[PDB]
RNA sequence: GGUACACGAAAAACCUUACCUAGACUUGACAUCCUUGGCAAAAUUAUGGAAACAUAAUGGAGGUUAACCGAGUGACAGGUGGUGCAUGGUUGUCGUCAGCUCGUGUCGUGAGAUGUUGGGUUAAGUCCCGCAACGAGCGCAACCCUUAUCGUUAGUUACAUUGUCUAGCGAGACUGCUAAUGCAAAUUGGAGGAAGGAAGGGAUGACGUCAAAUCAUCAUGCCCCUUAUGUCUAGGGCUGCAAACGUGCUACAAUGGCCAAUACAAACAGUCGCCAGCUUGUAAAAGUGAGCAAAUCUGUAAAGUUGGUCUCAGUUCGGAUUGAGGGCUGCAAUUCGUCCUCAUGAAGUCGGAAUCACUAGUAAUCGCGAAUCAGCUAUGUCGCGGUGAAUACGUUCUCG
RNA sequence: CUGCCGAUAAGGUCUUCAAAA
């Protein structure tokens, strides 16, 4: 879908923290509000706290989850059972 | 001594040129063979409907210029155009042509779409319950 | 919450796609005529007073 | 004698019709009072725009009225003008409504 | 049932437009359109003791012309042309210093048979605690004596401070609303009362216009003289 | 509640066999507002009729349609329960019209192939009083004959 | 309920947005009045930042404060917060149905009656007669627009197969003439006429009913909040899902599917746009790039005609769903944009009880354009043209 | 030309006024 010339997309605020956080050995969960950032190869090995709307759900990225958007691996709404009307 | 007629139907003009000749009428529409300008779906007789019952042996050379409309509308324009040219050669013909009502503008055009309606006269489905 | 949105619309946003068009007389956001910058229910009042030259009732 | 302007193509347009005819009468009278061969005040097709507006404030989309705004248009091309016409052209005073498209 | 606006039904056929201008683009068509409404509203809301009947606006690429008709122009003029300077500064701030203004007060004739000042007088009377029945009747009788045709006054609202809203009408003569050739002048006003809002609607019949034309001719300003100035 | 009788539009003489009735059946088989398509379909069936029956197509069409034409018409009239029917003599204009409608309706349901052959078979099958349109005409005639008693009372 | 359900909304990714979670603000994002100065707000580059916002920078048009930029400052600003059963305004409905009343007079102890009901004629309380009624107002009709023929003016950017076409004015149709019967309105037929008896369509909608709809277009009485029900920003939500209904689209097919060639429109729109041609690409599209501020240039007309093929199959029908690769808009397409290409090929073979619309260019159907719009499964809405029917015997039943 | 055909929660607005012009 997304054009070629444009490429991928990160907010570059997430990119800067990831570069800083990968150099630092004692990595901790990275609190990012950017559900819009696509997972870049360098992201591999870090863990993020994506804002589902209410809380920050923790996602551990792998060498496989690479390519999709960072908010795609977290939910936003919840539905598990209806209730008999009558 | 040529004759000229101007018919119209569904926003379609017509310029019919009546030329006296004695070497077959050679019907012609917009510089093209009638069998090719029209789907030749037997629509050709219609335009000649007032030129048949009186005569076509007088071999009137027809020079038709029609610009607008579809193809039945163009055909309607030239019949009136043929009849309007016919009203300059032997005013008696008029009488018999008037009879069959072949000397009247059809006055029938597509109506305007109305708001709240799915067309000229259609209307949405009504649900009571 | 009307007055604050009106003022914000006049102010330029930080993104081009963030700019929307709101009626200039009232503050209605939806159903705004870009040809006149006037919403559908202010255009009726203005048209019925003669303020817009040439907008006459239609017979088609 | 001179010209200084060949093929002066005056174009007229206005929201109103009667004013447009009046301006053409005034323009023609002055330009024929001087020595100019007017081609003729021809009419052009009027561009009509129509806007549909719902009458009701809240509900009943079905009841919607309509408005129109006609852009009546005329054309007028002057062959040779010269100062004798141009200087007299300064005192014409065209009623606001009529709009000019002088193309030189 | 609901009726089409009487003024709006006769626009472009027998009635001219209150604002006559052609803008450059769709962006400049909106600025030039809200601004004239402010000017008209200014004249009407404040400066009311003058009986301003109608204010017309005329604009070109950059030159603004205002034609203001009033029944008592002394209040606009002021003491040795004082209030006049004030209003000029008002008008200049709304449109802009970069343009040229040519405001023109023009005194009006036959002030009575105009639905605007009658509605304003009606609204003032209701706000002044004047009994409604007496107020309309005095206005009705004075208008008829002025020498016009039938007048229709509808005064709907929280009548006399009541808790249930009513409406009182008083037609007196032929008011042909369905006819296009008739000269019906219409105006509506909001009387702001301590118990709410009162809506007054005045329909006036000022004869039949038997001369075809989109007006371009005055309307009930001709009988007495009509001049004064402040123009250039 | 109307008190006015509707006008009638012209029927037009056919453009080939000069038998008005051809134009009517053309309009009957019309679907999707295609005048062109309908003429082609119908005209092709007469050519198939030539290839098969070796006779004049107009004569065969009249012999089929004239044979299908009914005589009695049963109008529903309910009073208390169900409807007691009433046989009435149908006008000549409606006689041809009803015949054409049935011809088309049973033609677009036959097990045959392209509607050209479908419609061609129905007309040739109706010239010998043995088909689907015949059975419909037979059924209404027998129903009217059975309900002969109430013919006197109409309304 | 009819008079809600492709409705407000003529465009919910952000914005819109009024909702939730969070991070921030308090005469406030916006305004006036007052003591008081103006020697700025912007925009943008840095750092911290989810962004609000902070700390530093070029210190900014101008015109000496005009507007605004401020300080001080309390009255206050602000509310899409409640009440459409307090309202103004606007609208739906009976209904474009033919009604609703008043003045004077008369009758009646009185509510009230009369006119407005009788007989003819209409779409009409339209008109004529009769008549204790005589008149009048609103509605009805006509005056307004548009389509149908012609005359006149004008001839480019139309035409240029020479009088189309476009838009100004005017003529024309007036039951005007005749036949029948009626007191008279008036009905029917005929003549001539492009048009005949409201020639087709539109705008035009009486008093009032339903305490009908809207405080969320706007305005407003009253009540309520006032470091919060006000304000800014980021993310989510308005797009959910065991289900039911309404309105539409696509189909279940040879009156058709696919391929090739090809003829004929009207209206509207266009300089952050319409985009011709050319080059690349299986294609959406990209690059180059003229032309057009427009009767000039651009926005491919499709059904339709001919030829080839399928040969009645759950198929060369039907396109859903799903996977992958691409293009465009936009900071941004996962929640939640659409287009193209490839891959797959749900249901569905005419649909139960019961229901809806329509009386000619109408129903049915085929395309085209515009509005809001950066983009949008708008198949919606408002318009334009191409083809183009069937039926109306009658008021017994049915609804109003 | 006589089939069949039953029901519909409670309390409620609305006339303020002619003194008169
Ligand atoms: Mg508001
Ligand atoms: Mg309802
Ligand atoms: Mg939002
Ligand atoms: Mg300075
Ligand atoms: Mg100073
Ligand atoms: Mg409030
Ligand atoms: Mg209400
Ligand atoms: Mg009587
Ligand atoms: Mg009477
Ligand atoms: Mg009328
Ligand atoms: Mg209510
Ligand atoms: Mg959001
Ligand atoms: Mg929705
Ligand atoms: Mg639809
Ligand atoms: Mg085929
Ligand atoms: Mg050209
Ligand atoms: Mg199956
Ligand atoms: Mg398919
Ligand atoms: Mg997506
Ligand atoms: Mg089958
Ligand atoms: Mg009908
Ligand atoms: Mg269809
Ligand atoms: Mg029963
Ligand atoms: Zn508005």
């Amino acid at each position: 879908s997304r054009s070629a010339k444009k490429g991928a997309f990160v907010d570059a605020h997430l990119l800067k923290k990831v570069i800083d956080m990968n150099k630092q050995e004692k990595k901790r969960p990275i609190k990012t509000w950017s559900r819009r950032s696509t997972i870049f190869p360098e992201f591999v090995g870090n863990t993020f706290a994506v804002h589902n709307g209410k809380t920050f759900i923790n996602v551990y990225v792998t060498d496989d989850m690479v390519g999709h958007k960072l908010g795609e691996f977290s939910p936003t709404r919840n539905f598990k059972q209806h209730t008999a009307n009558r | 001594q040529s004759y000229y007629g101007l018919g119209r139907r569904k926003s379609s003009s017509a310029k019919v040129y009546l030329t006296p000749t004695q070497d077959k009428g050679k019907i012609t529409v917009n510089r093209r063979d009638p069998s090719e300008y029209f789907p030749n779906k037997l629509v050709i007789q219609d335009m000649e409907q007032p030129l048949d019952l009186t005569d076509l042996k007088k071999n009137f050379d027809i020079n038709v210029v029609v610009k607008g409309g579809g193809f039945t509308g163009q055909a309607g324009a030239i019949r009136l155009g043929i009849v309007r040219a016919l009203l300059q050669f032997n005013p008696e013909l008029k009488k018999i042509l008037k009879s069959k009502k072949l000397t009247t503008r059809d006055k029938r055009v597509k109506e305007r779409k109305k708001f709240g309606l799915y067309g000229a006269r259609r209307a949405p489905q009504f649900t009571k319950r | 919450a009307k007055k604050s949105l009106k003022v914000k619309q006049t102010r330029i946003p930080k993104f081009a796609v963030r700019a929307y068009t709101r009626c200039q007389r009232c503050g209605r956001a939806r159903a705004v005529l870009s040809h006149f910058g006037v919403c559908r229910l202010c255009f009726r009042e203005l048209a019925y007073a003669g303020a817009i030259p040439g907008v006459k009732k239609a017979s088609w | 004698n001179a010209v200084k302007y060949p093929e002066l193509k005056i174009k007229l347009e206005s929201y109103d019709s009667t004013l447009l005819d009046l301006t053409t009468k005034k323009i023609v009278e002055v330009v024929k009072g001087v020595d100019v061969k007017i081609k003729g005040p021809l009419p052009l097709p009027t561009k009509k725009e129509v806007i549909t507006i719902i009458r009701s404030p809240h509900v009943d989309k079905a009841s919607r009225e309509q408005f129109e705004k006609n852009r009546h248009k005329r054309l007028m091309i002057l062959v040779d003008v010269n100062q004798g016409a141009i200087d007299s052209l300064k005192r014409i005073k065209i009623p606001v409504g009529v709009t000019l498209r002088f193309s030189k | 049932g609901q009726k089409v606006n009487s003024n709006g039904l006769r626009f472009g056929i027998n009635k001219n437009w209150i604002s006559r201008w052609t803008a450059n683009s769709h962006a400049q068509t909106a600025k030039w359109l809200i601004e004239d409404e402010k000017i008209r509203n200014l004249f009407f809301v404040n400066y009311r003791n003058a009986q301003v009947s109608n204010v017309e606006i005329e604009r070109t690429q950059a030159t603004v012309d205002v034609f203001v008709y009033a029944a008592q122009p002394a209040f606009l003029i002021g003491s040795e042309n004082k209030n006049i300077q004030k209003i000029t500064k008002q008008i200049k701030q709304i449109i802009g210093r970069t343009t040229n203004l040519d405001l023109t007060i023009n005194e009006i004739g036959s002030p009575m048979l105009s639905a605007r000042i009658i509605a304003r007088d009606l609204a003032n009377a209701i706000e002044a605690r004047v009994p409604l029945r007496t107020a309309m009747r005095q206005s009705l009788i004075k208008v008829l004596k002025a020498g016009a045709n039938g007048i229709k006054v509808l005064v709907s609202g929280r009548l006399n401070g009541a808790e249930i809203a009513r409406d009182k009408m008083y037609i007196e003569g032929n008011m042909p609303l369905s006819t296009l050739r008739a000269d019906i002048d219409y105006a509506l006003e909001k009387a702001q009362t301590t118990y709410g809002v009162i809506g007054v609607k005045v329909w006036i019949n000022r004869g039949m216009i038997y001369t075809k034309g989109l007006n371009r001719t005055p309307a009930h300003i001709l009988h007495p003289q009509k001049k004064q100035p402040n123009r250039q | 509640m109307r008190k006015n009788r509707a006008p009638k539009r012209t029927v037009l003489p056919d453009p080939v066999f000069n038998n008005t009735l051809v134009t009517r059946i053309i309009n009957v088989i019309m679907e999707d507002g295609k005048k062109g398509l309908a003429q082609r379909i119908l005209y092709g069936a007469f050519d198939l009729i030539e290839q098969r029956t070796k006779e004049k197509p107009l004569t065969v069409f009249e012999r089929a349609v004239g044979n299908v034409m009914p005589r009695l018409e049963l109008r529903v009239r309910r009073i208390a329960g169900s409807n007691y029917q009433v046989p009435t003599e149908v006008p000549q204009d409606r006689k041809i019209a009803l015949a054409l409608r049935w011809i088309a309706m049973f033609a677009r349901k036959r097990h045959e192939k392209t509607m050209l052959e479908k419609i061609a078979n129905e007309i040739i099958d109706a010239s010998n009083n043995t088909g689907a349109a015949i059975k419909k005409k037979d059924d209404t005639h027998k129903m009217a004959e059975a309900n002969k008693a109430f013919a006197h009372m109409r309304w």
